[PDB]
RNA sequence: GAGUACGGUAGAGGGUGGUGGAAUUUCCUGUGUAGCGGUGAAAUGCGUAGAUAUAGGAAGGAACACCAGUGGCGAAGGCGACCACCUGGACUGAUACUGACACUGAGGUGCGAAAGCGUGGGGAGCAAACAGGAUUAGAUACCCUGGUAGUCCACGCCGUAAACGAUGUCGACUAGCCGUUGGGAUCGAUCUUAGUGGCGCAGCUAACGCGAUAAGUCGACCGCCUGGGGAGUACGGC
């Protein structure tokens, strides 16, 4: 969520370096799953779904 | 919890005849023995052997002759739950007398046509067919 | 980890908790590094007992 | 709630042949200690169901073997029973 | 018997008394009945956050064997003290002599 | 079969206190100005009485990101910040010990999500009821701006849920393959245990499908069903 500039490269490599070390913190995964309350029968729910895709993923890669 | 071992030796047999195995164990008992004999002198079973130390373990050879069990059908009649005792006259006649049923009489354990033939009845145990 | 060096780890070898750190401050799931569930799970609890010391910071922005 | 010193004190001064923990007397007198020893407890914890429950268990347990006890010998029963001092 | 891994930070600013502070603490360890099998010290580090203001505090570790009175006595004076500012255990079944680190380098 | 004694592991198992950081809201102060908020588009609402953003400070309440997993623990309901104290059970290894001391269980006895009730506290966010603005033929709704009980704590009550694996508890047998949790033994491989998942042979099933965690082959005991409505309602008892 913060980088430092030096050694005058065009301001267009840091922001790409600003970009993915954005996407590596996941801040928007996390404030998106911050707009609403999830109840945890939902919770739960959407868990087993991923469970269950990543088994079959899995599996499949067979 | 093993409320009845008769019925489990008839079970483990069963089990092992569809599963196609040569051999089965257990452990023994004066009754199982009985049955297991009464069992290879009708031809049913091929042998049975019992071992020592104080928990000897019954081990019996099946039979197969074609692609298919000998022992068809084998069922338990008296359970600890029933208790059924018959009489001379009364004693069924497995398939028409092609089976045989068990019966513990007071001469020992022993076949129907046995009992038919010494005019005793008894207590049915279990039915082969 | 089962070679030679500690059996057991304590929070003490920081050289080895900062190498479990994202660069954030956040702590790298298990199936990143590929260490095994019981290191994992002491790792964890040792990371937050280090942390409240003030040893290791909550976030990298504070 | 017992730990090793007492407990083997308990087996010490309850043993029947010398060297053995498995006789009805044994198993009585450590489950009424560590009954005994858990009343102070659940005396302020008056909101933990969860270990009561093991504390039935062993109540349940002691009743069984006590039962066992009384039907197989009279006298050894009664000297347990005034020994420990309990009802029943 | 019972034995307690404590790690105490102190104040920067009376980062002075903290050498005969574990002195007025150690005191008890004895006529309670227990040894002191560790004691180290790294004092005067930096801080990750600041905690009441500061960023710096004088750091000591030290192992105890002592009973129930002496961890509340020492905790009751953690607790009135104005330095204290962190405290914590680690109650543990063994002991520990070796140090902690201190600087593997040069 | 069941249980006891002795070492060692793992765990959001339960209870009582203390302590952390982030974030929201409210209040106070500083420069600074005319917009903020919200939507499918708006409006209600808040605005130079200086907001949002931003800097500093203060109080207060609640939940515990990252670890986190077909992961673990518990009889079930359920249980995730860290630390100490009190405490229950399970798993694992050898030896000794007790010698059937067991299983199930009509009555009865307890535990039992959430909502709700009583007394006393507390109250940040959220939010039944409610107020207003939209949409609409209407909109007592969906959407937006606020908002009370409640959600939080102590004690007591209430006995209910798609309280579900829609599958009662206990015990013994029956091809195999690929994971995984936490322990052992042998020489990364193999072997064996108690769980937890995905396929699958016989077998079963109306079919779907189940398939060593059976809905297969058998035993012990209990609970329950007898066309759809009326109705889990009326009357009586508690
Ligand atoms: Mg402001
Ligand atoms: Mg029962
Ligand atoms: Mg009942
Ligand atoms: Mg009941
Ligand atoms: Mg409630
Ligand atoms: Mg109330
Ligand atoms: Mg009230
Ligand atoms: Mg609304
Ligand atoms: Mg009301
Ligand atoms: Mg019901
Ligand atoms: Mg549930
Ligand atoms: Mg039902
Ligand atoms: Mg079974
Ligand atoms: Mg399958
Ligand atoms: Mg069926
Ligand atoms: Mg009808
Ligand atoms: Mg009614
Ligand atoms: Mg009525």
């Amino acid at each position: 969520p913060a980088v430092k500039v030096k050694e005058n490269e065009p301001f267009d490599v840091a922001l790409r370096r600003f970009k993915r070390s954005c996407e590596k913190a996941g801040v928007l995964a996390e404030v998106r799953s911050r707009e609403f309350y999830e109840k945890p029968t939902a919770e739960r729910k959407r868990k087993a779904a991923a469970a269950v895709k990543r088994h079959a993923k899995k599996v499949q890669r067979e | 919890s093993m409320q009845d071992p008769l019925a489990d030796m008839l079970t483990r047999i069963r089990n092992a005849q569809m599963a196609e195995k040569t051999v089965v164990s257990m452990p023994s008992s004066k009754l199982k023995a009985a049955v297991a004999k009464v069992l290879k002198d009708e031809g049913y079973i091929a042998d049975f052997q019992i071992s020592s130390e104080v928990k000897p373990q019954l081990s019996i050879e099946l039979k197969y002759f074609e692609g298919k069990p000998v022992i068809e059908e084998v069922k338990r009649i008296s359970r600890p739950g029933l208790r059924q005792y018959k009489s001379v006259e009364q004693l069924p006649k497995v398939r028409g007398g092609l089976g045989v049923s068990i019966v513990s009489t007071n001469k020992g354990v022993m076949t129907d046509r046995a009992a038919r033939a010494a005019g005793v009845g008894g207590e049915v145990l279990c039915t082969v067919f | 980890f089962t070679a030679e060096g500690v059996k057991e780890i304590d929070y003490k070898d920081l050289n080895t908790l900062k190498a479990y750190v994202s660069e954030t401050g956040k702590i790298v799931p298990s199936r990143i590094t590929g260490t095994k569930a019981k290191y994992q799970r002491q790792l964890a609890t040792a990371i937050k007992r280090a942390r409240y010391l003030a040893l290791l910071p909550y976030t990298d922005s504070h | 709630a017992l730990s090793v010193e007492e407990k083997a004190q308990i087996v010490n001064e309850y043993k029947q042949a010398e060297g053995d923990t498995g006789s009805p007397e044994v198993q009585v007198a450590l489950l009424s200690a560590n009954i005994n020893k858990l009343q102070d407890h659940f005396k302020a914890n008056g909101k933990d169901h969860h270990s009561r429950r093991g504390l039935i268990r062993m109540v349940n347990q002691r009743r069984k073997l006590l039962d066992y006890l009384k039907g197989k010998d009279v006298s050894r029963y009664t000297a347990l029973i005034g020994r420990l001092g309990l009802r029943r | 018997m019972r034995h307690y891994e404590i790690v105490f930070l102190v104040h920067p600013d009376q980062s002075e008394q903290v050498g005969g502070m574990v002195e007025r603490y150690t005191k008890a360890i004895e006529e309670d009945g227990g040894k002191i099998h560790r004691l180290e010290d790294w004092g005067r580090r930096q801080l990750a956050y600041a905690i009441n203001n500061v960023h710096k505090a004088h750091y000591v570790l030290m192992n105890v064997e002592c009973s129930a009175k002496a961890l509340a006595e020492l905790e009751d004076n953690f607790r009135y003290n104005d330095a204290v500012i962190r405290n914590l255990v680690m109650r543990r079944d063994e002991a520990v002599t070796e140090q902690s680190e201190m600087l593997k380098a040069e």
